[PDB]
């Protein structure tokens, strides 16, 4: 939740409520899907809790979480027209001896529209 | 990053299909495949190269080496239509453009 219509330059905070698993042992990620169906990685944290973003939103989006209240947040700032899209969050796993790379869904979306 | 070919894939029920992805650097075997059935969020099929998730039927299998990975459906069933996406996480967490599978019918 937190989506909606947006004028360019605005700001917005999306949320993501998780249940049954805790954020204390699970990681969550932000991925969007634009109207032309293309999927993009918005932001991620590692197992050590380090954060990364692509250039596209670098400096504008800020991922964060509350291991206590089981919440994942996306704080978009200086919104552009190209941020219009459905936003999902997912937990990452690895079971394989390496990076927890794959974002495993559980979000039903939340459409942000910048116009 | 990732390149997915083909873009569209008309296939008949019972047919086999293959979708492949390539990357720009070496990615060991860290690669997933997602199915986004229409009107729903995406779902996981195979992860870390070739490894059926715990509800995916065995008609789906994954493989690949160096930079090219392929998803194979041996007998295409009706429920399998929608857009498939490869996701590559050895280097840095990117999705392929998508391959829409459409059921060829009479």
């Amino acid at each position: 939740s937190g989506p909606g219509l947006v004028q360019p330059s605005q700001t917005l905070s999306l949320t993501c409520t998780v249940s049954g698993f805790s954020l204390t042992s699970y990681g969550v990620s932000w991925v969007r899907q634009p109207p032309g169906k293309g999927l993009e990685w918005i932001g991620t944290m590692w197992n050590d809790g380090d954060t990364d973003y692509h250039s596209a939103l670098r400096s504008r989006l800020s991922i964060s979480r509350d291991s206590s209240k089981s919440q994942v947040l996306l704080k978009m700032n200086s919104l552009q027209t190209e941020d219009t899209a459905m936003y999902f969050c997912a937990r990452s796993q690895l079971p394989g001896y390496n990076l927890r790379g794959w974002f495993v869904y559980w979000g039903q979306g939340t459409l942000v529209i910048v116009s | 990053l990732m390149t997915q070919i083909p873009s569209l894939l008309s296939a008949s029920v019972g047919d086999r299909v293959t979708l492949n992805c390539k990357a720009s650097h070496n990615i060991n075997k860290n690669l997933e495949w997602y199915q986004q059935k229409l009107g729903e969020a995406p779902k996981l099929l195979i992860y870390y190269a070739n490894n059926l998730q715990t509800g995916i039927s065995s008609r789906f299998s994954g493989s690949g080496s160096g930079t090219d990975y392929t998803l194979t459906i041996s007998s295409l069933q009706p429920e399998d239509v929608a857009t498939y996406y490869c996701y590559q996480y050895n280097s840095g967490h990117t999705f392929g453009a998508g391959t829409k599978l459409e059921l060829k019918r009479a």
